């Protein structure tokens, strides 16, 4: 389905596409490879390949090409873990590619209602783009916000414990050229209780206290 | 003795909880953490391990086992290979947000346990695998990170003390079978996060085939609040062979979902109602709960008030802790279909490379589809039944557990259910 | 003392998007001598 | 005494060296425990658990081809435990198989068969829609037909491990996990017809020797092979004299299990 796991050569996705890296990008790809034991520098793969999309916003068959010639690393260790990790783009996305939870500890919490008020707005459907290239909407598993629930992902930032109003906010906002606040739209600045802090409202006691001693 | 409930915020260990203190070294060092570790580490790496055992600390990552055993396994003579420790922050388990909060709220304590445990186990760096959606989370780690490389608290010379050690974080590009010990060792090491076998045990063979101990953000992030204040303390918490301060995640048909720290052993009822503003509707109106992840089994309201949340009475209840994410569920659910979309998230973020769960799981999916329209017939359940037991005990990995416990749950609690269902398709034809 | 009615974690609404990799970079300068194998690699 | 240790085969008892695994102990006393991953020469994958088999006083089944032989353990071959656990890895395998077998040109000498018949049961309570996945075009020896593939990996160790090509992978996780390449790419080494060999489940076949016969209609002669001077050794097989194809032989002083493209 959307999701091959195989690539059949196109104009826009060959290993003749133009990629390449930038002179800053080699020296933190430089430090990434150091993080890493000398012998094993195949390890990098991972953090190379998510560099290469963020500079380019997705993945083509080049990218991961030159991340292998770059790692002296055959291309197939790279197009498996591109398959295998989700996170990785292999087709181009959006301006804003937004990742809706839809697992239990969200849905439970009316995450269908968020799921169709982005299926209006933005005039596409769960898996597909907008003409404008700029919206990206698809369905994923839980993303550790799971008590902030409803909640979305736009490239990088959290939007949680929202409503349909909350996200038509927030979309009316990005198709602005703003940028929101990642965080909860109600109240809440976390994950503390809404009604108000019932674990730690005291102050902390500070260094030194509890400790044992002979020691 | 009894009555493990409530906790006073004296005893509280993760007191940045909410983000409501500066989360930098300022906030740390002003609220009890980077003090005496220079005399921790000055102290034997034994006298750690003692300590963690006389704590009676159990990990938190889904499985409850000692570490201080595991960490001890570890403690052995180096034979020329660097040895190393793992930080699990890869925490993909429906429900579960604790180790986000750590990460983010109060990062110094997660860096100072990285240390101390490497002191225990003899390691020479902490690679801190964390999940890909978590990028701020990661940001605010380097930030401490760089803060205590600069203080010179880790690095050459870790707090004065002759032991050397760095800090490395890792992106692991969102995938839940890297929270394994083992997926997660591949990840890092560059390879698919698919899970290798048991022999080799990490300690032995691990990350980069060197030895490898594996531990979760809480368990390390605690160890040097207990190597400080004591174990024994730790241990006056919960019940004999399960102590300790725990977090907890409490979400879903709940009208103040909220993490807190409380007594492990502490009865959910109360957990839930006193942190909590309870169930949305009431206690009458609680259909079943998952008291800790997606990997646990449901109980009913039934045994849900009697119940204490920590790991042997949910063992007793079949069911279990794992990470402690109290999922509720009101009577306003279609609890099969709940647990059909868990099967398919087990089924999306499988690996692949052991037969049982790779077939199995797709095929429960479809069978739990099937029985959410009810085009199933009544006979199919212990079909179901049998599939399960086939998948339990017959992979290399857990997910496997976890995807066959659910239904064995739901089946045993919530059979009369199906069978209606199915009685409607029937007559609906 | 301090004021406990706000959120003290307002600077992930700053984070650009190489951020952890600028600080990766930045913090090479206190990394330690990486061990060795004994080769450049398995030579798959 | 030289570092041997005393080990159990329902009851039978065996001396084997450490690092032994009880796979190679049920054969040193005659006893072939079911395989689709384990081929004696490649890394070792704990990925079908055919192998698996339960250890007396343990609750749990471990993989034979992967698990390491411990002093007094009795390894039970033929126990419910054991016996259960292959019916369910046979099950899950023939789950999403395709009909095939009449048009599969491993049927007769196909080990997904034989272990069927043998070790696992004769039904299926498979209700559901099985999958399908686009065949590869590695080149004009190997035909591929992955509807039939059950990720045994064989393939990929050794390419990597024995020829030394590096190309063959996994794509994708999950129950759409894609063995192959990524890409197009013709897989011709002069190692590679013995992919067809290892692969149990006719996904890899000769295009040559497609459709042109089947395994019990031959008659088996053992030749060697003049090509090259090594002086490997095959097995002709013909059919109403004709020479039907080329098949290697075992010795493992030369040609242990391989012969060169040229040969076969
Ligand atoms: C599919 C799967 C996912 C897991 N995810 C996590 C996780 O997100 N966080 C975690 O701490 N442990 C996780 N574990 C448990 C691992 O074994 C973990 O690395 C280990 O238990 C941590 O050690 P500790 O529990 O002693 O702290 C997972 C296990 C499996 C099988
Ligand atoms: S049970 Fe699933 S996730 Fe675990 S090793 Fe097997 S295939 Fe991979
Ligand atoms: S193609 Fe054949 S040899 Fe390769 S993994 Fe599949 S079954 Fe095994
Ligand atoms: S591989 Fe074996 S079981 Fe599968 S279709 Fe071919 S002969 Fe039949
Ligand atoms: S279930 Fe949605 S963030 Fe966890
Ligand atoms: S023979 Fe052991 S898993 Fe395949």
């Amino acid at each position: 389905g959307g999701a091959l796991f195989v690539h059949r050569d196109t104009p826009e996705n060959n290993p003749d596409t133009p990629f390449d890296f930038t002179p800053e990008n080699y020296k933190r790809i430089e430090a990434i490879v150091k993080n890493y034991p000398e012998g094993h520098q195949a390890a990098a793969v991972l953090p190379v390949l998510d560099l290469a999309q963020r500079q380019n916003g997705w993945l083509p068959i080049s990218a991961m090409n030159k991340v292998a010639e770059v790692l002296q690393v055959p291309p197939m260790r790279v197009y498996e873990v591109a398959t295998f990790y989700t996170m990785y783009n292999r087709k181009p996305v959006g301006k804003y590619h937004i990742q809706v939870c839809t697992t239990t500890p969200c849905m439970l919490r009316d995450s269908d209602s968020i799921l169709e008020t982005l299926q209006r707005k933005l005039g596409i459907k769960v898996g597909e783009t907008t003409p404008d290239k700029l919206f990206t909407l698809i369905e994923v598993e839980c993303l550790g916000a799971c008590v902030n629930a409803p909640m979305v992902q736009i490239n990088d930032n959290y939007y949680e414990d929202l409503t349909p109003k909350d996200i038509e906010e927030i979309i009316d906002e990005l198709k602005a050229g703003k940028v929101p606040k990642p965080g909860p739209r109600s109240g809440r600045f976390c994950c503390e209780p809404a009604g108000g802090l019932t674990s730690l409202t005291e102050p902390p006691k500070g260094p030194g206290f509890g400790v044992q001693a002979g020691l | 003795k009894t009555s493990f409930g409530s906790l006073k915020d004296e005893d509280r260990i993760f007191t940045n909880l909410y983000g409501r203190h500066d989360w930098r070294l300022k906030g740390a060092l002003r609220r009890g953490d980077w003090y005496k570790t220079k005399e921790i580490l000055l102290k034997g790496p034994d006298w750690i391990l003692g300590e963690m055992k006389t704590s009676g600390l159990r990990g938190r990552g889904g499985a409850g086992f000692p570490t201080g055993l595991k960490w001890s396994f570890m403690n052995k003579p180096s034979d020329g290979r660097p040895k190393y420790l793992v930080v699990n922050a890869d925490e993909g388990e429906p429900g579960t947000c604790k180790d986000r909060e750590i990460m983010r709220h109060d990062p110094h304590k997660l860096v100072e346990g990285c240390l101390v445990g490497g002191r225990a186990m003899g390691a020479r760096a902490a690679y801190i695998y964390i999940r890909g959606e978590f990028y701020n989370e990661a940001s605010n780690l380097q930030v401490a990170i760089r803060e205590a490389y600069e203080a010179g608290l880790i690095g050459k010379n870790a707090c004065g003390s002759d032991y050397d050690f760095d800090v490395f974080v890792v992106r692991g590009a969102g995938a839940y079978i890297c929270g394994e010990e083992t997926a997660l060792i591949e990840s890092i090491e560059g390879k698919q996060g698919k899970p290798r076998l048991k022999p080799p045990f990490p300690a032995d063979v691990g990350v980069f085939g060197c030895p490898t101990t594996v531990a979760n953000v809480e368990t390390v992030a605690v160890s040097p609040t207990i190597c400080r204040r004591g174990g024994t303390w730790f241990a006056g918490f919960g019940r004999e062979r399960n102590s300790g301060t725990k977090l907890f995640n409490i979400s879903g048909h709940v009208n103040h979902p909220c993490t807190v720290e409380e007594e492990m052993s502490v009865p959910l009822k109360e957990l839930i109602e006193k942190h909590a503003g309870g169930v949305t509707g009431g206690w009458d109106n609680l259909l079943a709960v998952i008291p800790g992840g997606s990997s646990t089994p449901l109980i009913p309201k039934s045994v849900c008030e009697t119940v204490l949340m920590d790991f042997d009475a949910l063992v007793q209840a079949q069911t279990g802790l794992g990470t402690a994410a109290v999922i509720v569920m009101d009577r306003s659910t279609d609890i099969v279909k709940a647990i059909a979309r868990l099967i398919e998230f087990y089924k999306h973020e499988s690996c692949g490379q052991c037969t049982p769960c790779r077939e199995g799981v797709d095929w429960m999916n479809k069978v739990m589809a099937r029985f959410v329209k009810g085009d199933a017939r009544p006979a199919e359940i212990d079909s179901l039944w049998e599939i399960s037991k086939q998948i339990e005990g017959h992979t290399i990995c857990a997910l496997g557990d976890g995807a066959a416990w659910p239904v064995q749950g739901l089946i045993r609690h919530f059979r009369p259910e199906l069978e209606d269902r199915m009685q409607r398709f029937a007559q609906q034809h | 003392p301090t004021d406990t009615t706000t959120y003290k974690n307002l600077q992930h609404h700053d984070y650009n998007t190489y951020t952890f990799l600028d600080l990766n970079l930045d913090l090479s300068k206190f990394r330690l001598p990486q061990p060795s194998s004994g080769r450049e690699s398995p030579r798959h | 005494a030289s570092n041997l240790i005393e080990v159990f085969v329902d009851g039978q008892s065996v001396m084997v060296e450490p690092g032994t695994t009880v796979l190679q102990a049920c054969e040193k006393v005659g006893m072939q425990i079911p395989r689709f991953c384990y081929h004696e020469r490649l890394s070792v994958a704990g990925n079908c658990r055919m192998c698996l088999v339960e250890i007396e006083k343990a609750p749990k089944v471990v993989a034979a081809c992967a698990m390491p032989v411990m002093k007094g353990w009795n390894i039970l071959t033929n126990s419910e435990k054991s016996k259960k656990a292959r019916e369910g890895v046979m099950e899950f395998l023939l789950a999403n198989h395709p009909l095939d077998c009449p048009i599969c040109d491993q049927g007769g000498e196909c080990d997904l068969q034989d272990q069927s018949m043998m070790f696992g049961s004769d039904r299926s309570r498979f209700l559901e829609g099985k999958r399908a996945v686009e065949d590869k075009n590695i080149g004009p020896l190997v035909k591929t037909i992955m509807t039939r593939c059950i990720q045994c990996t064989r393939c990929i160790r050794f390419a990597s491990e024995i020829a030394g090509v590096d190309d063959l992978g996994t794509t994708g996780r999950g129950n759409d996990m894609q063995v192959g390449t990524y890409i197009e790419k013709m897989f011709m080494s002069e190692l590679s017809g013995n992919v067809i060999d290892i692969c149990p489940v006719g996904a890899l076949t000769s295009k040559p020797y497609a459709f042109t016969a089947r395994p019990w209609e031959t008659r088996k002669t053992e030749s060697i092979d003049v090509m090259d001077a090594v002086g490997s050794n095959i097995v002709v097989s013909t059919r109403t004299g004709e020479v039907m194809r080329i098949l290697p032989r075992m010795h493992e002083d030369i040609n242990e299990e391989w012969i060169s493209d040229k040969t076969r």
